[PDB]
RNA sequence: AGGAUUGACAUUCUUGAUUUUGUGGGUGGUGGUGCAU
């Protein structure tokens, strides 16, 4: 039996304004019953300031097991509940900065919050919101290459594709697993889903902002099948720019 | 060197890398340290009293025929960004690697078994 | 009535917020001191003592195993690149009209490249520049120093002897002034001090001697500062 | 790791490459207005 001031913790931290933090709740990384007693807090009661400080301390105490302990049962769900209460689809600024401070540690972020966002109830609006808060702040380069590999292996959905679109306008320096990833993306989008799914201007801007300058380690057969991408999926945005990138392409 | 590469791949499955002096002595006083690759004669006999003392204590603890080179260990291993993948970065990182949780994958790891079979 | 109603509503509501803030702070001190060092009584009762993850770690291992790069930051069209060049052209024109209205320590460069006659200086100095700026994590005074001594080197070379290879000296000093201008288009604040110091000393040179303290390297000093 | 950065029990400890500094450079999307809602 815990000392039973967690009810008092929720009582203040529902109507917090500004000031300080509880010290048991601060040293709770180094007390072994932290999740078993945060169930006793039963924290459906919540505030922006305490969300900020709580995810600060949880990324401070974030590994794989702690990610599955807290963030995969209630935290992304509280993100989801607040964007289902925000009637303009207007997420709040403190909750934004809580997600930016969540994106600090890349150690368990994948299975932490990147997997179950596409799992249940995913719209393209919240997909672009999550992609843009990825585009604001720091991202791990090689872990994001790994992310691009498994998210392109993951099945086709416009939320996954707009995550790849924003993370491709992140403007990396392309490695070899990624260029093989994009060419077997082209082996994915062939005739295939070309009779089962339609890809308008959004996917056209995907390979258009790809083929802006993402061309550097590309074989002449790969130049051929990007020209065949253009030949089949001709939109109006194919002629001078993709011809120009074919002319200025390299080995 | 292929055994070092496949045990590096095993540590890249596990990824709980506590490659430090205080975490190493905590794993020394607890029952977790089983494969530590640590260079012996570098800095005025810094660690070789207690790690070799608890090595000669009756546990196996030594799958070591020769300690890997400290200049290239951690930067042929996994540490950092892309970090000069084709530019051959051999700068000193941690240079001490521990393999955790019984250190054994499936049947293609008989070479580490015959490594810590003998002394 | 509107003004007093708004002021009374805002004052009573700020007083409500002040009561909530002060009550929250007092309760925060009470709960913190009541469960901080007192939950070491309940820290004696009870204690609590990878498929897609490994696929992600395998892909991150392959990314750490081999990587490459992308060219330079953008891709630009012909007419858009011409528009940017035209903006730079008109910028330089109007700024010029508004202006018109209103490894090298003076011997280390020669002691380094003092083996061959004419061609080794160009390639070795371009390699010195591209070897300083590549791994230059702080090398700015080194940059300024070799710009200074390449100035001094063309000074004490352009009037030693050109009665040897005139065509080879012609192409190597055309190369030296062209590489000089293309790099010192960006670095004036180390170059100009040494130009002013050469002015400052050659004035004393002409003060001392009637004519025989004027080199003919002074002429190419005038021409390369006039082209810079 | 022969020590970067994260949790500080105020000076001394429970993290671990997300670093770090330079050398560069992209603007910053939590937007409305005409369409079949």
């Amino acid at each position: 039996k815990v000392i039973k001031a967690y009810t008092t913790v929720g009582s203040i931290l529902k109507t917090w304004t500004h000031g300080k933090l509880p010290k048991l709740f601060k040293v709770i990384p180094s007390l072994r019953n932290w999740q078993d007693v945060i169930y006793v807090t039963n924290p459906e009661e919540w505030s922006p300031h305490v969300v900020y400080e709580a995810t600060k301390l949880f990324v401070s105490n974030l590994t794989a097991k702690e990610s599955q302990k807290f963030i995969n049962l209630i935290l992304l769900e509280r993100f989801r509940d607040n964007i289902e209460t925000s009637e303009d689809h207007s997420l709040n600024y403190h909750i934004y900065r809580a997600v930016k401070k969540s994106l600090y540690k890349p150690s368990a972020f994948f299975k932490g919050f990147l997997f179950p966002l596409v799992e249940t109830g995913c719209n393209v609006r919240e997909a672009t919101i999550a992609g843009s808060v990825l585009a604001k702040v720091s991202v791990p380069a090689l872990h994001s290459s790994a992310a691009l590999s498994y998210l392109l292996r993951l099945p086709f959905s416009p939320p996954t594709t707009v995550f790849i679109k924003i993370l491709l306008d992140k403007k990396y320096a392309l490695p070899y697993q990624t260029v093989d990833d994009c060419v077997y993306y082209f082996m994915r989008f062939r005739i295939g889903e070309d009779a089962t799914r339609v890809l308008p201007v959004i996917w056209h801007k995907a390979f258009l902002t790809f083929a802006q300058r993402y061309k550097n380690d590309i074989t002449q057969d790969q130049r051929d099948f990007l020209l065949e991408t253009v030949r089949q999926r001709g939109h109006k945005d194919i002629g001078p720019e993709i011809r120009r990138e074919l002319l200025a392409g390299a080995s | 060197e292929d055994a070092l590469k496949v045990v590096l791949r095993t540590a890249l499955v596990h990824d709980g890398l506590a490659r430090g002096l205080r975490e190493s002595t905590k794993a020394l006083t607890r029952g977790e340290a089983l494969l530590v690759v640590l260079v012996s004669s570098v800095t005025e006999a810094n660690i070789i009293k207690l790690v070799e003392g608890l090595a000669n204590d009756p546990e196996n603890k030594v799958p070591l025929i020769k300690v890997a080179d400290a200049k290239q260990l951690g930067e042929w291993a996994g540490l950092g960004k892309i970090d000069r993948e084709g530019n051959a970065r051999k700068v000193v990182g941690a240079s001490v690697v521990v393999v955790k949780n019984w250190g054994a994958e499936t049947d293609e790891l008989s070479m580490i078994m015959e490594h810590f079979s003998q002394q | 009535k509107k003004t007093k109603a708004e002021v009374m509503k805002e004052v009573i509501a700020k007083s409500k917020f002040y009561k909530q803030e002060r009550q929250k702070a007092q309760g925060i001190m009470e709960d913190q001191i009541d469960n901080l060092d007192d939950n070491f009584e309940d820290v004696m009762s009870e204690l609590m003592m990878t498929d897609l993850d490994k696929e992600y770690d395998i892909k991150v291992k392959e990314l750490q195993l081999d990587k490459r790069a992308a060219p330079s930051d953008r891709t630009k069209t012909e007419e858009e690149k011409n528009a940017e060049a035209e903006e730079k052209k008109r910028e330089l024109e109007q700024q010029r009209l508004d202006r018109m209205n209103g490894r090298t320590h003076d011997a280390l460069l020669d002691q380094v490249k003092k083996l061959d006659l004419d061609d080794h200086p160009k390639i070795v100095k371009n390699i010195i520049k591209a070897y300083q700026p590549k791994l230059a994590e702080g090398n700015k005074e080194k940059l300024g120093k070799f710009t200074a001594v390449l100035l001094r080197h063309i000074i004490f070379l352009s009037n030693q002897n050109y009665l040897k290879n005139v065509q080879s000296f012609k192409r190597t000093q055309n190369a030296l002034i062209s590489i000089l201008k293309s790099l010192s288009e960006k670095y004036n604040r180390e170059l100009s001090e040494e130009c002013r110091d050469y002015i400052n000393e050659m004035q004393a040179r002409y003060k001392k001697n009637h004519f025989d303290a004027l080199s003919n390297g002074d002429l190419v000093f005038f021409s390369i500062i006039g082209i810079l």
